[PDB]
């Protein structure tokens, strides 16, 4: 077809993409964040939270950027006859920013630190400490 | 059998209906000449409420806003109404069953019910059959009974609280006794 | 014109002939008359008490052969004549009482072959709140529109129609929630009608406000409403237009019509009646 | 965290998830917290002899019992 | 049919508020301690 | 009689009128499982298409566990009866061998289905769940209980949905704990993990877990509901020939009826 | 219509509960029929009524004195037959009429003479059942 990246961006309740082709997308990995291009080797990668950045062929400069809880990234190496390269963006709550808040946010980092300040279970503690760091992520994120 | 200028007579005719068939040439006739109507049905007798009366069948020249007024007429008109609504969901529910009613239908089924137990009464002379006592319900107790549970303030209660009894206090009554003999 | 059932029955025979000689006079000297015959079947049935006391040949539910001749002889009197005799006429409106709903019994059978038309009445509607509990889907009427002026037929072409579909989409009410539009809309529009077409006891109206509320009840002013509320909405309605906008009402009296000009007049009552007033849904 | 607290990915990401939802506009929010309620029934079997039967609403609760 | 339908209804309907009248008995007398005679 | 084909009658026109509403309230509710399909297989497809990189073999000896995905409502055509059948095929395949099954069910028609002939090997059943769309009862919570309840080896049955008047019933050998430590992963070297393949890979097998039940449930679904309109349209049709021979003896009852009261009436005119 | 009237109050104090089951179970047998999956407070009304509906056959020309119909009422009321198959209660009826017509011939001319339930001899029935389910054995 073409030497573009086909990007499938997916969450249960709705497909975002299906074989879209972009240039570049970023994605906030467990490690650090990385962007995927066409000719990226083979990979697997799990990420943790933040804003993927998608920037499609036509656009170059326009981007879109999505909100992701947490899930899985999937690059396949193309095809000798496709001509073109594939990766796979599952997450299990994808928003984009526009649809996101920093009041309702910061109120749920209020009563998760109300509620863990009782802190005796460890599933409490680090349930606690992940909520602090994806609300910390959305608060930077939102605009 | 009529009331004149100088007396009146009020009658009960009770008429026996062969093979519960009201097309029968006899009380075709009869309906005709009566004031007040009212037919039991064996359908309802089967589910133990007794009196067995068809609220759906029972008619009266009386039920007239002028004569009893709005908050009587309005309520008799919304049991009924009640009533044949439960009616028209039968056959739903014996085919694909209550999971696919909506909450407002399931409401309506659930007030419909326990009209129908409300309805029910013990009767003085049934004790020989029951064993319980007797009861005697005024109107403006059955209006108030009636309007309350037609306008919702008493759907926390139970159903099987209705079957014998001849007002709220006793509904709540027995309602009390079943959640104090639930644990 | 009584003929009780103390009366014999050559009595309750009789009276209806006396009521149709009665109403000759009015029917033969310009004049219009409508005469009520309440429980024919009664006639009928003294009729039978009468063939079977003469020792008469009997037919089948022991009614002799004289019953069509009978009500034919009866009803065929009911009339609109010409010109040249005076103009008079004589409506028949014969109640029936069916004891089971089933109208092919004989005397049913005989008497809608006889007559110009059908209301049938229902039982499981009247205790849905529909009063008069008129069944429009058996109920025809086989002179139609020709009985109509044009201010009814503007606003009854529509609600017939209207109502055939939510009679095709009737049983899907129940399951309304899991449909799409295109079949919520009718349903709402025959409900709308279904609560507007109600009536209370002794309480009729005039052609020109049963125009302007059937005009206020097609053209969608009561699809958004509860329908527990219409009953107020109609008679606010029927209060205003008669408190402010008789005009409308004598105009569509005398010239039978809805023109363009009235009905502009009318939307702007109705919007105004709907500004000062606030409903439910 | 979670190899170490007894938890799973599953679980981790659902619970966060919630979050996430719970920190959206209210025209998408009232979507979100629609189309992701919560109803089962779990029923606990031995050989036969049903051993308990239990409902569940929340993904909490879920998880937990 | 007839009889099939009806008892099935009846059954149905039997079983659904005998649940729901057990769940209300249950929840009655916290949300109404003013009937409970427990407290009387 | 009369009475009794009246009753008939009005009795069958119910339900053929109410069948034909649930028809096309079914098609509605096919329309609205399939676009939830579309949307959401995709989300499912790729980590099984990684995972099953690792070939099961179907004949491993050690606690087989079955998840047998079914409904909750009845009229849905035979597919809960196709899935118990593939059920008690599968048990009765590896209870020969030795190993030891344990049962996992979806809905009430399973159980309904196999409580009296293998009743004895339930473990845990959940139901209730599709009263509202799918993922509501979120298949993260019953991989979870998998997971907690840790088999040797895991089969799932369920109906693949093929088009809106064809289905077909699968089963899926899969993976479990005790199949991955006794692979190296060797096939899985072409792939880069971000996190090492050690810490990475508990979490992708739970991630798998729960997306194998989405799908499947999906598929499951709109069979189901593929087989519930054509169970009404079959319905329907039984309904109208049924009212069709009513009819035709209503209309004889009716004539005897008839005939009867009339030689009556005539034999007792004539007998005086 | 006469009903209770002419009916022994030893009978009235089982054949109330006994309508009153039988009843209960006529309504819902039907639903249940389909193979639903129900509680435990309607499974013990399916079972108590399959119990009475296997207690009310007999064979033709072998009638029962009333005592005897008491005591096995009360057998299947008081719910020594819930958990009996349905099959056996054919013979656990047999077994425990010679088994009272043996060893305890005074409960029935009590309840024959004062036609009534005192405590003792609701008592000395209890004792008795669970003696003949002690000494006995069946398939549940």
């Amino acid at each position: 077809f073409k030497n573009q990246l086909l990007l499938t961006l997916s969450s249960p309740s709705e497909a975002i993409y299906v074989r879209t082709p972009v240039r570049s997308v970023t994605v906030p990995g467990s490690e650090g964040a990385m962007t995927m291009t066409n000719g990226h080797s083979q990979t697997v990668a799990r990420l943790k939270a933040g804003e993927i950045i998608v920037r499609k062929g036509e656009t170059g400069d326009e981007v879109e950027r999505f909100f992701l809880s947490d899930g899985f990234v999937l690059f396949k190496s193309p095809e000798d006859d496709s001509g073109c390269c594939t990766a796979e963006v599952l997450g299990v709550e994808v928003v984009p920013v526009s649809m996101l808040d920093k009041e309702s946010a910061a109120t749920a980092l209020q009563e998760l630190l109300q509620q863990g300040a009782g802190a005796t279970d460890e599933w409490t503690k680090a349930r606690t400490l992940l909520g602090q760091e994806l609300l910390s992520s959305v608060i930077r994120a939102a605009p | 059998i009529t009331t004149t200028k100088k007396g009146s007579i009020t009658s009960v005719q009770a008429v026996y209906v062969p093979a519960d068939d009201l097309t029968d040439p006899a009380p075709a006739t009869t309906f005709a000449h009566l004031d007040a109507t009212t037919v039991l049905s064996r359908q309802i007798a089967e589910l133990g409420i007794y009196p067995a009366v068809d609220p759906l069948d029972s008619t009266s020249r009386m039920l007239a806003p002028e004569i009893v007024g709005q908050e009587h007429y309005d309520t008799a008109r919304a049991t009924q109404k009640l009533l044949q609504d439960y009616k028209s969901l039968q056959d739903i529910i014996a085919i694909l069953g209550m999971d696919e009613l909506s909450e407002e239908d399931k409401l309506v089924v659930s007030r419909a019910r326990k009209i129908q137990r409300f309805l029910s009464q013990p009767f003085t002379v049934a004790e020989v059959f029951t064993g319980k006592p007797g009861r005697f319900v005024e109107l403006p107790e059955t209006i108030k009974s009636a309007q309350t549970i037609l306008r919702g303030e008493c759907d926390d209660l139970p159903e099987m609280a209705f079957y014998m009894c001849g007002g709220l206090e006793e509904v709540r009554s027995k309602a009390v006794k079943m959640a104090q003999e639930a644990a | 014109v009584a003929a009780t059932a103390s009366e014999a029955a050559p009595l309750q025979f009789l009276a209806p002939y006396s009521g149709c000689a009665m109403g000759e006079w009015f029917r033969d000297s310009g004049r219009h008359c409508v005469i009520i015959y309440d429980d024919l079947s009664k006639q009928a049935t003294a009729y039978r008490q009468m063939s079977l006391l003469l020792r008469r040949p009997p037919g089948r539910e022991a009614y002799p052969g004289d019953v069509f001749y009978l009500h034919s002889r009866l009803l065929e009197r009911a009339a609109k004549m010409g010109d040249k005799s005076g103009g008079g006429s004589l409506t028949a409106l014969p109640v029936i009482e069916t004891q089971a709903g089933d109208v092919s019994a004989y005397i049913p059978t005989n008497v809608i072959s006889i007559t110009d038309g059908q209301i049938f009445l229902e039982t499981e509607l009247f205790y849905k709140g529909i009063r008069p509990a008129i069944n429009v889907g058996l109920s025809v009427s086989r002179v139609g529109s020709a009985a109509q002026v044009k201010a009814m037929k503007q606003v009854a072409g529509t609600m017939k129609l209207e109502l055939a579909q939510y009679r095709e989409v009737a049983a899907f009410a129940q399951f309304g929630s899991d449909l799409d539009a295109s079949t919520r809309q009718l349903l709402t529009r025959g409900t709308a009608l279904t609560e507007l077409l109600k009536q209370r006891q002794y309480s009729p109206m005039k052609n020109s406000v049963q125009v302007c509320v059937l005009y206020c009840g097609v053209k969608g002013y009561l699809d958004p409403l509860d329908p527990k509320e219409i009953s107020r909405f109609e008679s606010l309605f029927i209060d205003y237009i008669n408190a402010n906008h008789q005009d409308i009402l004598k105009t569509i009296e005398t010239e039978k019509e809805l023109s363009e000009k009235t009905e502009a007049k009318l939307r702007a009552a109705v919007d105004e009646f709907v500004a000062m007033n606030e409903f439910k849904k | 965290m979670w190899r170490s607290s007894g938890v799973s990915f599953t679980r981790y990401a659902s619970e966060m998830a919630a979050l996430l939802r719970q920190c959206l506009k209210e025209p998408y929010r009232t979507q979100a917290m629609q189309r992701n309620q919560i109803h089962l029934k779990e029923t606990v079997y031995q050989q036969g002899q049903v051993l308990t039967r239990e409902t569940f609403n929340d993904i909490k609760k879920a998880f937990e019992a | 049919s007839v009889k099939f339908m009806d008892q099935k209804r009846s059954g149905e309907e039997t079983v659904y508020f005998k649940k729901e009248d057990e769940a209300l008995l249950r929840n009655l007398l916290a949300n109404h301690p003013e009937y409970d005679p427990k407290y009387s | 009689d009369l009475k009794i084909v009246a009753a008939r009658m009005k009795s069958v026109k119910s339900i053929q009128k109410i069948t034909k509403a649930m028809k096309m309230v079914a098609a509605s509710k096919l329309r609205m499982d399939q676009r939830r399909l579309e949307n959401g297989l995709p989300f499912a497809t790729p980590v099984q298409k990684l995972v099953q990189r690792i070939p099961v073999d179907p004949k491993e000896k050690g606690t087989l566990a079955v998840l047998a995905l079914s409904s909750d409502k009845g009229l849905c055509g035979g597919v809960n009866s196709f899935v118990a059948k593939q059920a008690r095929i599968v048990i009765k395949e590896n209870e020969m061998a030795g190993n030891a099954v344990q049962v996992y069910g979806v809905g009430d028609k399973i159980r309904s289905a196999l409580q009296r002939t293998f009743g004895d090997r339930f473990k845990r059943i959940m139901t209730e769940v599709t009263r509202f769309p799918w993922n509501f009862g979120q298949a993260c919570i019953i991989a979870d209980r998998l997971m907690q309840d840790n088999p040797a080896r895991l089969m799932v049955i369920y109906n693949h949905f093929k088009s809106a008047v064809a289905y077909d019933t699968l089963t899926l050998n899969v993976l479990t704990p005790t199949q991955a430590a006794q692979s190296a992963k060797e096939q899985l070297n072409t792939f880069e993990f971000e996190p090492e393949k050690t810490d990475v890979w508990k979490d992708l097998q739970d991630f798998y877990y729960a997306c194998t039940v989405f799908g499947c449930m999906l598929d499951n679904i709109a069979s189901e509901q593929s087989a519930r309109m054509s169970a009404m349209d079959n319905a329907s049709t039984n309904a109208g020939e049924m009212i069709s021979s009513l009819t035709l003896r209503y209309n004889r009852a009716r004539q005897a009826k008839i005939t009867t009261e009339l030689v009556e009436i005539i034999s007792g005119a004539n007998a005086l």
